[PDB]
């Protein structure tokens, strides 16, 4: 009587009204508290994605074998039972999987017997016996798995990572308060390339970071950073050219970032450096530098050296004084001095050619010079400030700005 | 009592509410599960296309002559019982036709009897003992008929329709990976004007399809071809403006297509093609390309060749820079470059006006260049890109966008 309702209170029509897009590009199905899975649904046979949300007691039939086009699954909070037949074809098929385990049985056994899986968003929470969870540790089924996304309280990585550390690459995880221990489950990764902690409550980067040695980014989100003393083998890490270690509290920055050169992505926005040093610029190949909200008190002009720089962010710093020496690398894109301490507009700014983006919204300003028509890149938009600095533009400068 | 219970229950003014609208924009309404067609559905006189699905042996009255503008009739597994001044008033009114059915006996007779039908769809397998391509053999009293798809997983095309190739101009056959049998019998329907073999499995051409010079669109839509061979030929089709070779496994574009100058609308997509070359772009015609779910190394520079091209379709495809050529041509409206490898777009998109849509979402795209916001028919629903991304622009120009687009 269930499934005779849900098929008759669910049309096919009532589905295309339902039919929409996703995060990922597919086509999604958002079922929301419902009492059951219609056959309704998979009578619709060009569903990329399905998104079943809190619908519990529910058994997958033969007849999802009619939609071949799912690649991502969305069985959120939802205990799902299982057929023969679907086993087969979601060991065949899906590939996308986002599940959400609010309850530990509201996350079902039968996620490991697949091998195509390739993403897997494993939101939720967790509780202090983290080692008996055997659902992890079966992802040896899968082959394929190649995203793993973990929105959880976990203090311990479970081996389960440690043995598909062959084809994984990419971490996600959000502990929202909780200790991260027992890193030596992340030392051996072998193949990972991504790795994004947030709020782990790392107090040092571990040996395990630098264990890896293929790594192409790496997040150490609201981890209490006060001190970067282990950057000496971050040089192992070639393939590294993101380090967004934002909204942390690295009160100096050393030397030891000359281990590293390939180093392109530098996000320390909201950290506690006071003065940068002079051996930050001299990784050239570095394009894309963040320092949004810090406290700098001034930039000193070694800034000159990083050329191949086309992001260079320290928005609401404390910094009164910016060198010329920025001004004269022209590689440089985005560059954003907002709500800083510094006085004029450099008049001889029309010679950053490939200047597209000049944040320096809220510095205290007095008048626009008029070279801003020899800047090819930047805007009103681009050069975001207080708008009695945009009403600063000699007549004519107005008649070439309105038509660019 | 059930159907004058249908009749109160089933009112003209809820079903005109019931009343939705095709892909072929046509007033239309479904009946799904009902125990006949209520008379509140007959008194409907703008009605278009009436959805006859499921209706368990439903009698039709006479009093389908009120539906004046009744044009289709979709008889899904819904045997019609009719009379004569209803069949006449189908014959006379009536113009195409799509019968679903799983028996022969659901095949309605009558059907065979009208005269201004002009389009005829079947599905459900015609294989049978002593009726094989002989139930259709009143497709003859039909001079009007011009589309005829069989989605009936037949071996071999009917003698009869080859009879009525003379007046049909289309002709769909969808096996659903049962090869049919060729043996260039289609030589017959010199009227042939769309050739769309469906699921038909071939994995080659016979030479039928290049040996009649009338039809502009040939779609071989999982016909499984494995190598594209028997174009040269197409040159003599100067009909021919659209050849969708999409869901093949094409592995490689011979140059020998640069002969067909005259193609529009090449859908290339969902195939293993490794790269589209140069000489591919010998046709400047060209005016609608998709190459979607493609294994391409990279994109060429004689794209700037093809000056008419409207929408050009790589998602999912390798591609990871992309060429400034793209951008020298102006009349891009489509972009589905989503889901890509491209490093970042050029600011050369500020040069694209035409560009309504473009498809950005997911890449590996560092950020929108400000040259979007120069776009003026580009608006939100147009840029669909990820938030953070779409956030990376400058406030004013979003709000320029945002200004343009709810109004």
């Amino acid at each position: 009587l269930k499934q005779l309702n849900l098929n008759n209170e669910w049309t096919p029509d009532k589905l295309r009204q339902k039919l929409q897009t996703n995060a990922h590009n597919r086509l999604e199905l958002p079922l929301i508290m419902l009492s059951g899975l219609p056959d309704t649904v998979f009578e619709i046979t060009e569903l990329q994605s399905l998104k079943l949300e809190i619908i519990k007691n529910v058994m997958i039939p033969a007849t999802i074998a009619q939609l071949d086009n799912l690649q991502e699954l969305c069985l959120h909070q939802c205990s799902v039972k299982i057929h023969s037949a679907a086993l087969s074809f979601l060991k065949e098929n899906l590939k996308v999987l986002s599940v959400k385990f609010d309850d530990m049985r509201e996350l079902p056994p039968w996620m490991y017997g697949l091998r195509n899986l390739e993403e897997l968003y494993l939101v939720g929470s967790l509780s202090h016996d983290i080692s008996k969870n055997v659902t992890l540790e079966s992802l040896r089924d899968l082959k394929s798995l190649k995203i793993l996304s973990i929105k959880s309280n976990v203090s311990k990585i479970p081996q389960a990572v440690v043995d598909v550390s062959s084809h994984l690459q990419k971490m996600c995880v959000h502990n929202d308060g909780t200790k991260l221990v027992m890193l030596n489950n992340l030392k051996k990764m072998t193949n990972l390339t991504e790795l994004e902690l947030v709020h782990c409550d790392l107090e040092r980067i571990p040996h395990a970071v630098f264990s890896l040695l293929s790594l192409q980014e790496l997040d150490l989100k609201e981890n209490n950073l006060k001190s970067i003393e282990e950057i000496v083998s971050f040089q192992h890490l070639r393939k590294l050219t993101v380090l967004k270690l934002w909204y942390n509290s690295i009160a100096y920055i050393p030397e030891h970032i000359k281990k590293l050169t390939s180093l392109e992505r530098l996000f320390f926005s909201h950290n506690k450096v006071e003065v940068l040093p002079s051996h930050l610029f001299l990784c050239n190949k570095i394009r894309y530098l963040d320092l949004s909200y810090n406290d700098i008190r001034f930039i000193p002009p070694e800034i000159g050296v990083l050329q191949s720089l086309q992001y260079f962010s320290i928005t609401c710093n404390k910094v009164e004084s910016l060198p010329d020496e920025l001004y004269f690398c022209k590689k440089l894109k985005t560059l954003k001095i907002g709500k800083n301490s510094l006085s004029v507009l450099s008049p001889k700014i029309g010679n950053l050619l490939f200047l597209s983006y000049l944040d320096i919204k809220g510095n205290h300003f007095e008048v626009l010079p008029p070279e801003l028509g020899d800047c090819r890149a930047l805007k009103r938009a681009g050069l975001v400030v207080e708008d009695a600095l945009f009403e600063t533009l000699p007549s004519d400068v107005r008649e070439q700005m309105k038509a660019d | 009592l059930r159907q004058l219970n249908l009749n109160n229950e089933w009112t003209l003014d809820k079903l005109r509410q019931r009343l939705t609208k095709n892909a072929q924009d046509k007033l239309e309404l479904h009946l799904f599960m009902l125990s006949g067609i209520p008379d509140t559905v007959f008194d409907l006189v703008e009605l278009e296309v009436l959805k006859l699905e499921l209706i368990p042996d439903v009698t039709i009255p006479p009093s389908i002559a009120q539906l004046t503008g009744l044009k289709e009739l979709w008889l899904y597994h819904t045997a019609a019982k009719i009379e004569a001044p209803a069949l006449a008033f189908l014959r006379e009114n009536l113009r195409a036709l799509h019968i679903k059915f799983t028996d022969i006996k659901e095949i309605p007779l009558w059907i065979y009897s009208l005269k201004t039908l002009e389009e005829l769809h079947l599905t459900g397998n015609l294989s049978a003992e002593n009726n094989r391509y002989i139930v259709i053999d009143g497709l003859r009293e039909l001079k009007r008929l011009k589309v005829l798809r069989l989605k009936s997983n037949l071996s071999k095309l009917p003698q009869v329709v080859t009879d009525v190739g003379v007046h049909l101009q289309k002709l769909s056959i969808n096996n659903e990976g049962t090869k049919l049998i060729v043996l260039n019998s289609l030589k017959k329907m010199v009227n042939l004007t769309e050739l769309e073999l469906i699921r038909c499995d071939l994995e080659r051409i016979p030479h039928s399809i290049f040996s009649l010079h009338n039809l502009q669109e040939i779609d071989l839509k999982d016909n499984n071809l494995k190598t594209i061979e028997e174009i040269i030929s197409f040159q003599h089709l100067h009909r021919l403006t659209c050849l969708k070779l999409w869901y093949n496994h094409i592995a490689y574009i011979p140059i020998q297509i640069g002969n067909l100058t005259n193609l529009e609308r090449l859908y290339l997509n969902r195939n293993k093609i490794e790269k589209i070359p140069t000489q591919l772009f010998y046709c400047r015609k060209l005016r609608y390309l998709d190459l979607s779910h493609n294994n391409l190394t990279f994109l060429p520079a004689d794209i700037g060749l093809l000056q008419n091209l409207q929408n050009l379709a790589v998602t999912a495809n390798r591609i990871e820079a992309l060429p400034p050529e793209l951008f020298q041509c102006r009349k891009l409206r489509a972009l589905h470059l989503g889901n890509n490898v491209l490093q970042s777009l050029p600011s050369r998109v500020g040069e694209l006006t035409n560009l309504t849509q473009i498809e950005l979402r997911g890449n590996r795209l560092e950020c929108l260049p400000v040259e979007l916001g120069e776009c003026p028919l580009l608006k939100r629903s147009g840029l669909v890109v990820e938030e953070d991304l779409f956030s990376t622009l400058p406030p004013e120009v979003k709000e320029r966008l945002w200004r343009a687009d709810k109004e």
